[PDB]
């Protein structure tokens, strides 16, 4: 357990309620719909396996997204130039190495121009002002995982899948802070491979009882259970993969006698 | 964006860098002295540099009096200015010409301790440095030091991966790092603070190395040839050689010859092999050596 660890997590509950978007904001876009959305992050799932790019990337990508939708009135033929420049900036500030503007060009199916990406990076930048270092569901999960005794791969892989189908519905997961997403991700993932439930440890870390994640758990296991019949599919199956033990075939519990 | 830009008057060119170029220039309505980073976005038209990405978001979440203080950021058509505090000196300018005499203990220390209360406001709030070395490292006439240069820093809310092109001059490279660990973590930074502060007291280089390698062995012919009691791994690691000289720690007071006990003490766990083990620079900050710290002004050669 490191030294900053409690610094960096009451730092982190502080900022993610400064970097949280507008919960209503799609009702606010004339042109665009959760719909889109959904098939915005979707693909952006995609752009990540295909240029291996870390999860962090994709949480920071939808993240900006977020919160530039929640001030800018978007048309659908741009939706995607923002998505682009988002996941680009996001690859800018996550990955060792991003990839090259060319490549997000290409992945786009010249429907935008290298001008236009560099200029929506230029946008969405000055929209946000600079402030990228947003804290995500990723790095909660990655906290609260250190307060497993028993480390298990099983449980932080599911936990992760079950964070990642969490961004692709802006309705109902706009609504909950990253750490509570986090927090029902976490149980979930535990109760479903151990048995096991939201530890004391982490109780007294976040504060969060089983009780106040209830809401989120509620929707979580209901994302999860219809996860196969959903209209967006990236995210499960890129968690088919052995490197995450195939969770996303595991099946989820009945129910969850909270 | 442009307007803001005809406020300033550059005064004179500080400094190069790949990033671009550094003026020292002043807010022609107020009379503030400041020092802009520029940036030209042409050079290779790849949008805003990551390095620039990083170092403005980062740098704007840390306000700290120990820290070099971003103002402003001016993201014209094909330019991008950071505009920072302005600070007299550098710290390696500063050692080479205090070498006759030597920086005073008493300022030593309140340097190292503001050192550490600005890397100790940096990691409790997810960030690494990644890049200490003396001229990274401001200072002023009134006796204050703050880090600087932010191109490397990285936030760690989620781990941060070893990539051989981004590192901190060999110099400053913590043990770990040279014998190839995967992840970074808050201790790199104190060891290169380490390596600082015993600079600062002897008035030559602690481990000057002229190749990762040499390095690694100038570690090892000072501090000892770590082993598995020592560091836990070690001879796991993926640079870790069998055949690696088996050399016996130097007695400290002759490392560090005009240091007390407790600058010994502080010192030595600024250097222990086993980053888990690696005192933190908040821990740092309660050690006895800055028992009687004070704020003594420096000698600026200007
Ligand atoms: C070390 C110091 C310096 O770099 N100071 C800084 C840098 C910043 C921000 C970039 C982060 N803020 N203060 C310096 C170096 C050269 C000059 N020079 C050289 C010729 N004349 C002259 O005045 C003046 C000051």
């Amino acid at each position: 357990v490191p030294d900053y660890h409690e610094d960096i997590h009451t730092y982190l509950r502080e900022m993610e309620v400064k970097c949280k978007p507008k919960v209503g904001y799609m009702k606010k876009q004339p042109d665009i719909t959760n719909s889109m959305r959904a098939i915005l992050v979707d693909w952006l799932v995609e752009v990540g396996e295909e240029y291996k790019l870390q999860n962090e990337t994709l949480h920071l990508a939808v993240n900006y997204i977020d919160r530039f939708l929640s001030s800018m009135s978007v048309l659908r033929g741009k939706l995607q130039l923002v998505g682009t420049a988002a996941m680009l900036l996001a690859s800018k500030f996550e990955e060792i190495y991003p990839p090259e503007v060319a490549e997000f060009v290409y992945i786009t199916d010249d429907t935008y121009t290298k001008k236009q990406v560099l200029r929506m990076e230029h946008l969405v930048l000055k929209v946000l002002t600079f402030d990228l270092a947003a804290p995500t569901v990723n790095q909660f999960l990655t906290q609260y995982f250190l307060h497993q005794q028993p480390a298990n791969c099983k449980v932080e892989s599911l936990a992760m899948f079950l964070g990642e189908l969490s961004l692709i519905d802006a309705d109902p997961y706009l609504k909950y802070l990253p750490s509570v997403i986090a927090g029902a991700a976490f149980h979930l993932a535990l109760y479903t491979v151990t048995g096991q439930s939201w530890p004391e440890s982490l109780i007294r870390k976040t504060g969060y009882t089983l009780e106040s994640l209830k809401p989120c758990l509620m929707d979580l296991h209901q994302t999860y259970l219809k996860a196969p019949q959903h209209a967006q599919q990236s995210i499960r199956e890129k968690y088919k993969n052995s490197k995450y033990h195939g969770v996303s075939l595991l099946n989820p519990p009945e129910t969850l006698n909270l | 964006p442009l307007v803001d830009m005809e406020n300033f008057q550059k005064v004179e060119k500080i400094g190069e860098g790949t990033y671009g170029v550094v003026y020292k220039a002043r807010n022609k309505l107020t009379g503030e002295v400041v020092a802009l980073k520029k940036i030209r976005l042409d050079t290779e038209t790849e949008g805003v540099p990551s390095t620039a990405i990083r170092e403005i978001s980062l740098l704007k979440e840390l306000n700290h009096p120990n820290i070099v203080k971003l103002l402003d950021v001016i993201h014209t058509e094909n330019k991008l200015y950071l505009v920072f505090e302005f600070l007299h000196q550098d710290l390696k300018k500063f050692m080479d010409a205090s070498a006759l005499t030597g920086i005073p203990l008493p300022l030593i220390k309140s340097y190292l301790f503001q050192l550490l209360q600005g890397l100790a406001f940096c990691h409790s709030h997810r960030v690494l440095h990644r890049d200490l070395k003396p001229q990274n490292l401001l200072i002023n006439t009134e006796g204050a030091i703050k880090l600087a240069d932010f191109g490397l820093a990285r936030a760690f809310g989620v781990p941060v991966r070893t990539y051989t092109h981004e590192v901190v001059t060999l110099w400053y490279r913590a043990p770990e790092i040279l014998l190839g660990c995967k992840y970074y973590s808050t201790a790199v930074d104190i060891w290169s603070l380490g390596c600082i502060f015993a600079e600062m007291v002897t008035r030559r280089a602690l481990f000057p190395g002229d190749s990762e390698i040499d390095q690694l062995f100038r570690i090892f012919r000072t501090l000892g040839t770590p082993d598995e009691v020592v560091w836990p791994g070690v001879t796991s690691m993926p640079d870790y050689k069998p055949s690696f000289p088996k050399w016996a720690r130097q007695d400290f007071s002759k490392v560090v010859p005009p240091l007390d006990e407790d600058g010994r003490s502080l010192l030595s766990q600024m250097l222990h092999y086993d980053p888990n083990k690696r005192i933190s620079a908040k821990a740092a900050l309660a050690h006895p050596f800055f028992q009687d710290v004070t704020k003594p002004v420096p000698h600026l050669r200007l």
